[PDB]
């Protein structure tokens, strides 16, 4: 059985970073070679394991998380980083065994007038815990206080990205997939060829 | 819930929104300037209107934040830049009156025309009719007619309006906690709150005067030299003792002395340096010119250009049906978009202008990491200075030979250097007194020292004392001569051109000192010197986030503007002029007038 590499990486639509989707992979033979003649990865970095050793390892459980981020913020998807995305949207633990893949997708996620279909959170009361998701729509009083209208110092937490075709390489969309696998005393699920 | 913490989030919001709308406005403006249609004009006007409205509403909510409870200086700088009240403090009627006055003055300046008697049909505008005769003609009477006709059919209609203008502006200044409008203009150079790097608004005046006191000797000699040559051109019109008539100084107002070069060449048998023919021979295009400029900038350590610059810039005239403006400009649209717009042609002048514009782009590229409000130069003179030092470096014979554009057999003789130095002097040195006198007159009329009835009487007194230029026809009080220039009649400050000139020569000598140059400073090149590039980048990266005194010290090692490098640059011409002026008299007397 082939892997669903053509179903996760060839999807029609990707979710926003604040509402990222996680998928579980069943029994599979990891044949990455069917992905080489179609796309090239601008960022491919693995922590805890060498990328060339995936052919001789079998994982207890595998998860794939998908989202889309700006170009300059791709560096924030790492164990010990700090910043807006790392604190308020997606946080990764320090003891992380997995891989991160990121590729440029300007040709279809950008436009001449601008795409505004991707949102992210810019203010939150406290920093996030690893592997957590928040879907609130409150009004962010900076100092704790109560307000029921969007006016002075009461800001909605979500703001949209700005994607233009003629923008520079730091402001171009990038699609990011995080593959996280565990090694426990359980029967193996995904194995190499 | 400190006010400081509440203001940080507000600034974050403001930056994020300002990026997007500024980008939209810039894109619309580019679409206009590349391609002229009515629809493009409408789109530009819409975008501009939205950006002005957004800025005004943002300023109106910013005043909630008191400035005296903030300790971070970046935050105070941003808030102070955003909290300026503008002209909105005046009542609605007065604001409407002021806008009407400004629009009327701009229109009348831009549409005025004159024509000589007995020819009611053929009337010439300022451009390109009056400029051609002013810059090319050799007849006394035609030049006098043009000068007086332009200053008697356009100035008179400006004298009453300008009057009201002054009063209105003064009131606005006094509602902004300023002494007068001159203080408002001078406030750009003010820095306070940092220990050891402070600058008062009224200090600048003093320094300017001090600097001018050291330029008076050299200029004086140059003045004498020019007079002698002019005595040959107009045998019975110039006194050997007095000043120079105003209608014989190249341009209309006497701002530059460039056009006199043909009449004042030291050695006319030696042709100037010109490389256009070699450019045409080797089949050079615009793309080659810009590639050469990019290589020159790379050689000193600074980065390359991104793919957007090559893909989106318009380096050639579109021609055919399309019409576009051909004034060379460098655009920073934001969000990592940099462009250059110029109608390139194969000539040496375009070769130098490409370097100028690319220096602009490099400076704009250096400080892209600063917040939105701090994405500008330290003051209004750094931007252009950076532009001009590169053009100065790129025109040397060494650099021309290095890129395979001049014959290796070419050997320089001191006559050619003297000619080049005189040509540069007639454009650089001859404009400083004019600028200083104009700004001093404007400052003193705003301050209230000169009463209204004594305006013109002062204007031609200073001209005979500082610049040494006399009037050919007596002028009554009804005239408004200073309003005849573009900058005065369109509300633009005029001191940037002096600090700009001193700063560029301060930078050049400091950069050449780190490249281990040996010899005169007028033959320096900075190619293959990474130390000079690092020293320049240290200043370029800062932006407006620091006081300009620190920015200057990071390059030259001094905290204030200085004039010694200019004299060091022009020393050989100084000694040559001193040698040849042994028979003429140096200086002028005010009492002589052409009609006396
Ligand atoms: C800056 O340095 C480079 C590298 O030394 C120079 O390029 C060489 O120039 C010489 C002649 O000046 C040529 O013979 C070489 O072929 C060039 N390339 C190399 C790799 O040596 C360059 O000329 C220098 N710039 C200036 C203005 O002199
Ligand atoms: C210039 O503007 C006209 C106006 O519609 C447009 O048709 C034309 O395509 C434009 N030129 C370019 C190169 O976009
Ligand atoms: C001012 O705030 C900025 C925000 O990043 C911070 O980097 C800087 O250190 C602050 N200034 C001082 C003096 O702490
Ligand atoms: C002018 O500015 C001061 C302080 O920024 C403010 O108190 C005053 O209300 C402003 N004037 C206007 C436009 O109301
Ligand atoms: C600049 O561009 C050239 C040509 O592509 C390249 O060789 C060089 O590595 C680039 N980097 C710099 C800043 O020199
Ligand atoms: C140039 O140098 C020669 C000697 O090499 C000298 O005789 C001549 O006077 C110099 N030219 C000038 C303008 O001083």
């Amino acid at each position: 059985n082939l892997c669903p590499f053509g179903e996760v990486f060839n999807a029609t639509k990707f979710p926003s970073v604040y509402a990222w989707e996680r998928k579980r992979i069943s029994n599979c033979v990891a044949d990455y070679s069917v992905l080489y003649n179609s796309t090239s990865f601008s960022t491919f970095k693995c922590y805890g394991v060498s990328a060339t050793k995936l052919n001789d390892l079998c994982f207890s459980n595998v998860y794939a998380d998908s989202f889309v981020v700006k170009g300059d913020d791709v560096r924030q998807i790492a164990p010990g980083q700090t910043g807006v995305i790392a604190d308020y949207n997606y946080k990764l633990p320090d003891d992380f065994l997995g891989c991160v893949l990121a590729w440029n997708t300007n040709s279809k996620d950008s436009s001449i007038a601008g795409n505004y279909n991707y949102l992210y959170r810019w203010v939150r009361r406290s920093k996030l815990n690893p592997y957590e998701r928040d879907l609130s729509n409150d009004i962010y009083s900076p100092g704790g206080q109560s307000c029921s209208a969007v006016g002075p110092n009461c800001y909605n937490p979500l703001r949209p990205y700005g994607f233009f075709t003629t923008a520079g390489v730091g402001h171009q969309p990038y699609r990011v997939v995080v593959l996280s696998f565990e090694l426990l005393n359980a029967p193996a699920t995904v194995c190499g060829p | 819930s400190t006010i400081e913490e509440q203001a940080k989030t507000f600034l974050d919001k403001f930056n994020h929104e300002a990026e997007d709308l500024f980008y939209q406005s810039s894109l619309a403006s580019w679409n206009y300037n590349t391609n002229i249609t009515e629809e493009n004009v409408q789109n530009m006007n819409n975008a501009g209107d939205k950006w002005s409205a957004f800025l005004k509403e943002q300023s109106t909510l910013a005043q909630m934040y008191p400035l005296q409870e903030i300790q971070n200086l970046t935050v105070k700088l941003q808030l102070q830049a955003l909290q300026q009240n503008g002209s909105s403090v005046l009542s609605e009627d007065k604001s409407k009156r002021l806008n009407t006055i400004l629009n009327t003055m701009s229109t009348i300046y831009s549409t005025g025309k004159v024509c000589n008697p007995d020819n009611p049909q053929e009337c010439l505008l300022l451009e390109p009719g009056l400029n051609e005769i002013m810059a090319n003609s050799l007849d006394y009477n035609e030049r006098l007619w043009a000068w007086e006709s332009w200053r008697s059919e356009v100035g008179k209609q400006l004298r009453p309006l300008y009057e009201e203008y002054v009063v209105l502006k003064n009131e606005m200044a006094r509602a902004n906690h300023y002494e007068d409008y001159g203080d408002y203009w001078r406030g750009d150079y003010e820095v306070n709150g940092v220990d050891g790097y402070d600058y008062s608004r009224g200090q600048l005046i003093e320094d300017v005067e001090h600097t001018f006191e050291e330029i008076k000797p050299l200029y004086e000699h140059l003045h004498a030299y020019v007079r002698a040559k002019l005595m040959n051109a107009y045998p019975s019109y110039i006194s050997p003792i007095g000043c120079l008539p105003a209608h014989l100084l190249g341009d209309m107002w006497g701002r530059f002395w460039t056009n006199l070069y043909s009449l004042t060449v030291p050695f006319g048998q030696k042709p100037n340096i010109d490389v256009t023919d070699a450019m045409v021979d080797q089949a050079w295009d615009a793309q080659r010119i810009f590639k050469e400029a990019e290589k020159f900038f790379v050689s000193v350590g600074l980065p390359n250009m991104t793919q957007g610059f090559w893909e989106n810039s318009m380096l050639t005239d579109p021609g055919n049906v399309q019409k576009a403006v051909c004034h060379p400009t460098a655009w920073d649209l934001g969000k990592g978009d940099f462009r250059i717009l110029m109608c390139t042609k194969v000539t040496m002048d375009d070769f130098l202008t490409a370097h100028h514009e690319m220096g602009h782009i490099q400076y704009d590229m250096a400080y892209a990491a600063q917040p939105f409000l701090l994405r500008n130069g330290a003051n209004e003179g750094f931007h252009e200075a950076v532009g001009e030092i590169m053009s100065l470096s790129a025109a040397t014979p060494k650099h021309l030979k290095s890129i395979g554009l001049l014959s290796p057999d070419f050997q320089e003789d001191n006559e050619t250097e003297i000619n080049f130095l005189l040509k540069q002097a007639l454009t650089i040195v001859g404009t400083l007194p004019f600028t200083y006198m104009l700004e001093k007159w404007r400052w003193m009329v705003f301050k209230g020292e000169i009463p209204k009835d004594q305006w013109m009487k002062k204007w031609w007194e200073m001209k005979r004392e500082i610049v040494g230029v006399v009037e050919p026809v007596p002028h009554d009080e009804t005239y408004c001569d200073p309003a005849s220039l573009f900058h005065v009649s369109n509300d633009y400050s005029f001191i940037r051109y002096y600090t700009r000139t001193l700063y560029q020569f301060q930078f050049q000598e400091a950069l050449c000192q780190a490249a281990k140059h040996e010899g005169p400073l007028h033959k320096c090149d900075i190619s293959n010197s990474t130390e000079a590039g690092q020293k320049l980048f240290n200043m370029l990266r800062l932006g407006k986030s620091e006081p300009w005194t620190l920015a200057l010290e990071n390059v030259v090692g001094a905290k204030n503007m200085n004039v010694r490098p200019l004299l060091n640059y022009f020393e050989p011409l100084f000694t040559w002029l001193k040698d040849q002026n042994k028979n003429s008299f140096v200086g002028w007397s005010t009492d002589w007038s052409p009609y006396a």
